């Protein structure tokens, strides 16, 4: 359609002009103007928790856009999914996995 | 000439062959992870080629 | 009017590239990177197959593939952290003690 | 839509080739992120909008974030001082093996019936419908798989 | 499709083991109690095992577009649950000497058993893939549970890297198979092919990559090199689980895939599987000739026994008693491996620190552990296929299936590998009954001893009288 190809061209022009704007800004900044330890594993733990719960979040993302088309049995399935998610979260909290302080 | 029982040694020849083949096969178990991945890919190539031929 | 053959060829190219990176690199981090490349290529192949047949099954299998990929990346990076903690190097040829 | 698919596939192939041949771990992860964005563009060109969205959100937004985190943790160390993978006596053999396997897989691919991917956009609503329909146990046991990975990675990746 | 209450009744072991995972999770979150969490895990596994009876009274039909529950699934679920229960029983005295957190072990065992049940009931490529991952990733944790130990960490790294590679190979295989067929169900793989064009190139390539992944998972040659290292480095209850439950579940789902898919009757796949089975039998017996360590010997034993199982699988389309042979052989192999790895686990328990050696030293075991030595030599005779043992009944089934399908190369392979196995198994037995230069007290150690004792008694009784096992395997008949 003409409207969808107009929106595609608008999005492409938006991306190109934004990239060109920031690149030209950096180029003008460079051109103008004269010249003259072992980290603690809690970082890995919190990033790993973010990865796992982001995958669980993607499952809930897929569920949320089709809640009406899934019916009450989909609600029961997603309630079991969310309950397992919350049991894992309670497990992580209670063993001090999510406690940054010692 | 026969006091060494030559037929017994001739029938013990498969035991020697089995020992030699086992010692030759145990060289593949060098414990290197990269060789294990390489062997899995080699087996993938062999299985795919055999399925393509037949 | 995009051929299924071309998508499967691209996925196969990425898969064998990830396998080559998994084999030729002695660093465990690059081995995990290669593993991520292979499993992402397999997920891409499933997406291509699902898009050819007009089915959501390819995207469902993509979702399962990336769930597996996230979990094995977490496990492998924890193992890499333990290896770097207790060996101070990531040479995977150094850990070859059990043999024969 | 064809042109976007081919340029994104070419970018992904080149970026993966730069990944498996680089020395700097952060640079390798950066080309890996570029390859994941390219493969997401491939997904968007094929109508798999949800798959490309998850490719940037999860694969190129969580997993490689974790890889970057671990690389910054290591502060990467007898790696650039060796460069053993670029000597031909190391890489010619596996490259030959991968080329042979790629040739076999491509020959198997070329003998298939192709009606062409029409690229009809498959929304996340249909994926969510089939996710909690025909694949209920896939979702539940995938939650259990993520739980298993969580427990394993917590048990291994501690410091005591 | 929708899920009825009868479908939930047919999914009773899955729901019970998952609820046990949640309950053990919340119990660890409440208070770290080793005994209470182990008791909850074994109670949940026993509840699933006894809910198999309600599953049997439910019937045999299709719970999902993914699962099919039949007598085959019931038998394999029972074998997986028995292996998991024995793993927990052997794991408790070993974990009694573990200084870090002990409760995560039973959670991982429960999730791996859940994956085994998934693989038992699998009727779909998605279910097959998810069951393999649900087995493998708790095995990643359990193999390197004692990660402070060097060998356990090494085995964990090797198993994780190689199993991720095999999962990628398998996933690419299912991707090519789905690109060819257009359906991921087992019954619709090669269904659209006709007029003798069953050997589609892309379908054969996808099945070859899946064979690569599953042959890693089944320790088949040439994807077998991981097996002695991972078996040796892992903790002994983990080696018990990895030898029994993982192999049983993955071979059951491979049996379902080759029974249901019309492309399972392909000549090229049959010849490739015959080559893999021949090489697996011969190589696994030959590599165990000079093995001093018992774990590596049992790994090569697993390779050879999975080769015998593969020989039984090749004749699936020819003889209708191939499923009977696989079930009887897997029951015998399960009990023999449970006894052997339980003897190893009981003599390796408690865990004597990460900086100390875990060497077995089976020489002269009879003069201080006579019942363990008797059980261990019964298991070594059973794995050799010697009569009065159930392993002989399984090997007789394998030979009968190979003779009926005229697999003469495989029959000769079984005979030669059996002779080599006789050598090293009898070497282990006489080393048990020799003399040694040099070199418990709780009811869980006694429970592990009871488990290996009933395993030995079952092996002997069903070796001299196998007909109850034959009848219960014939009851485990799937959908046609
Ligand atoms: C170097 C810079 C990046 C170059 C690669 C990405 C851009 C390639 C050129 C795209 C131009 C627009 C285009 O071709 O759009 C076609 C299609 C539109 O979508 P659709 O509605 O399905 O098309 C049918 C029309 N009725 O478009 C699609 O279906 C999706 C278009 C591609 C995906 C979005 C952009 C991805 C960018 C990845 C960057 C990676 C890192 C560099
Ligand atoms: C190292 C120790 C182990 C040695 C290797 C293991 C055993 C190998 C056995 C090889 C058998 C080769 C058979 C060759 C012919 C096969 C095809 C054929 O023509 O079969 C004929 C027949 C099937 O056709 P059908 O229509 O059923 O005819 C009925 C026949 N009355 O076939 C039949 O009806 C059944 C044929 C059965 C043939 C006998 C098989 C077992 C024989 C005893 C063992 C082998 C010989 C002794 C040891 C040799 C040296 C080691
Ligand atoms: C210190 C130990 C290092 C071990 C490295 C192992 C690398 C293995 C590379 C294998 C390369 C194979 C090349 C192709 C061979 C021919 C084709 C396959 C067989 C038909
Ligand atoms: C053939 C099937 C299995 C039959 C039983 C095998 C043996 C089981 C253990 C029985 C007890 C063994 C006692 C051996 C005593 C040896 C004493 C030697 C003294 C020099
Ligand atoms: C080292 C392994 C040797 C195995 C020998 C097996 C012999 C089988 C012969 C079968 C002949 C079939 C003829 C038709």
């Amino acid at each position: 359609s003409t409207e969808v190809i107009a929106h595609h061209w608008a999005f492409a022009i938006f991306l190109i002009v934004a990239i060109g704007l920031c690149c030209l800004m950096l180029v003008g900044g460079w051109f103008l103007g004269g010249r003259a330890l072992r980290l603690s594993a809690k970082f890995y733990l919190v990033a790993m928790f973010f990865v796992i719960f982001d995958v669980e979040a993607l499952y809930l993302f897929a569920w949320s856009t089709s809640i009406r088309e899934s019916g009450w049995v989909g609600f029961v399935e997603a309630a079991i999914f969310i309950f397992v998610l919350l049991a894992g979260l309670v497990y992580l909290v209670r063993i001090g996995a999510l406690d940054w302080t010692p | 000439l026969l006091k060494r029982d030559p037929l017994n040694s001739m029938m013990n020849i498969p035991a020697v062959l089995s020992r030699f083949a086992g010692k030759g096969l145990l060289l593949s178990e060098n414990g290197y992870l990269r060789w294990y991945v390489a062997s899995m890919s080699i087996g993938a190539v062999v299985v795919l080629a055999l399925l393509m031929v037949l | 009017m995009i051929p299924l053959q071309h998508g499967l060829i691209l996925a196969a190219i990425l898969f064998v590239l990830g396998l080559t990176g998994l084999v030729i690199r002695r660093n465990l981090l690059f081995m995990l990177i290669g593993l991520e490349i292979m499993i992402n290529a397999s997920a891409l192949a499933f997406v291509v197959a699902g898009s050819y047949w007009g089915q959501t099954d390819g995207q469902v299998m993509y979702i399962l593939a990336i769930s597996l990929a996230a979990a094995e990346a977490s496990i492998g990076l924890a193992l890499l952290l333990q290896l770097h903690r207790r060996r101070q190097n990531l040479n995977i040829d150094s850990v070859s003690e059990m043999r024969g | 839509m064809e042109f976007a698919f081919y340029i994104c596939g070419l970018i992904a192939i080149l970026a993966t080739l730069r990944v498996i041949t680089h020395t700097n771990p952060v640079h390798a992860l950066l080309y890996l992120i570029i390859s994941l964005l390219a493969i997401s563009g491939v997904f968007f060109s094929l109508g798999a909008y949800f798959a490309g969205a998850l490719e940037i959100i999860v694969y190129a937004g969580a997993i490689m974030v974790l890889f970057v985190f671990v690389v910054m943790m290591l502060n990467l160390s007898e790696i650039e001082q060796e460069r053993q993978w670029l000597k031909p006596q190391v890489w010619i053999g596996p490259a030959i093996l991968s080329a042979i396997m790629l040739v076999v897989i491509v020959y198997a691919i070329l003998g298939v019936n192709d009606q062409g991917i029409d690229g009809t956009p498959i929304s996340a609503k249909a994926v969510g419908i089939t996710l909690f329909g025909p694949y209920v146990l896939a979702v539940e046991l995938a939650s259990m798989l993520l739980l298993a990975g969580l427990v394993v990675a917590f048990h291994v990746g501690r410091e005591e | 499709m929708t899920i009825t209450p009868q479908n939930l009744i047919a999914l009773l072991p899955l729901l019970i083991v998952g609820l046990t995972v949640v309950v053990v999770m919340l119990s660890i979150a409440w208070r770290r109690n080793h005994f209470l969490n182990a008791t909850l895990s074994v109670i949940g596994l026993n509840a699933a095992l006894v809910s198999l009876w309600f599953v049997g009274q439910a019937g045999a039909m299709d719970v999902t577009p993914l699962m099919r529950v039949d007598g085959f699934a019931m038998l394999y679920t029972g074998l997986v649950l028995l292996a998991s229960l024995a793993t927990c029983t052997f794991a408790y005295p070993w974990l009694e000497g573990y200084n870090d957190n002990k409760d995560e072990f039973y959670l991982l065992v429960l999730i791996a058993a859940l994956g085994g049940i998934l693989l038992a009931n699998a009727n779909h490529l998605a279910s097959l893939f998810l069951g393999i991952e649900l087995i493998s990733l708790p095995l990643f944790g359990l193999v390197g549970y004692a990660f402070r130990q060097k060998r356990s960490l090494e085995a964990s790294i090797k198993y994780t890297i190689l199993s991720a590679a095999a999962s990628s190979f398998l996933l690419f295989g299912m991707a090519l198979v789905y690109a060819q067929s257009g359906d991921l169900s087992f019954v619709a793989l090669g269904k659209n092919l006709g007029d003798g064009m069953l050997n589609e190139p892309l379908l054969l390539a996808g099945f070859g990559l899946m064979i690569v992944g599953l042959g890693f998972k089944l320790s088949l040659v040439p994807f077998h090199l991981w097996t002695p290292d991972v078996y040796q480095g892992a903790p002994a209850p983990v080696s018990t689980f990895l030898a029994t439950a993982s192999k049983i579940a993955i071979f059951g789902v491979v049996m379902r895939l080759f029974l249901y898919a019309p492309v399972g009757d392909s000549e090229a796949i049959r010849v490739v599987l015959a080559i893999i089975a021949f090489a697996s039998i011969i190589f696994g017996n030959l590599m165990a000739l000079s093995q001093t360590n018992i774990k590596r010997l049992l790994g090569y034993s697993s390779i050879s026994h999975l080769g015998y199982l593969l020989v039984a699988l090749i004749a699936l389309q020819t003889g209708e008693m191939s499923m009977e042979a696989v079930g009887v052989y897997l029951a015998g192999y399960l009990f023999s491996s449970l006894g052997a790895f339980g003897v190893v686990s009981l003599m390796s328990s408690p865990y004597r620190g990460p900086d100390a050696d875990s060497l077995f030293s089976y020489r002269g075991l009879f003069w201080h552990r006579p019942i363990l030595a008797a059980v261990m030599t019964v298991m070594m005779l059973s794995l050799a296929g010697i009569p009065m043992t159930l392993g002989f009944i399984g090997k007789f089934y394998v030979l009968a299936v190979g003779v009926q399908a005229h697999l003469w190369w495989l029959v000769g392979a079984v005979v030669v590998g059996s002779a080599i196995g006789l050598y090293y198994y009898l070497r282990v037995a006489v080393s048990l009954y020799l003399h040694a230069p040099e070199q418990p007290s709780n009811w869980q150690y006694s429970a592990g001893g009871i488990v290996v004792l009933i395993s030995a008694l079952l092996v002997l009784v069903l070796g001299v009288w196998p007909q109850p096992l034959i009848s219960i395997v014939r009851l485990a008949m799937p959908l046609m």
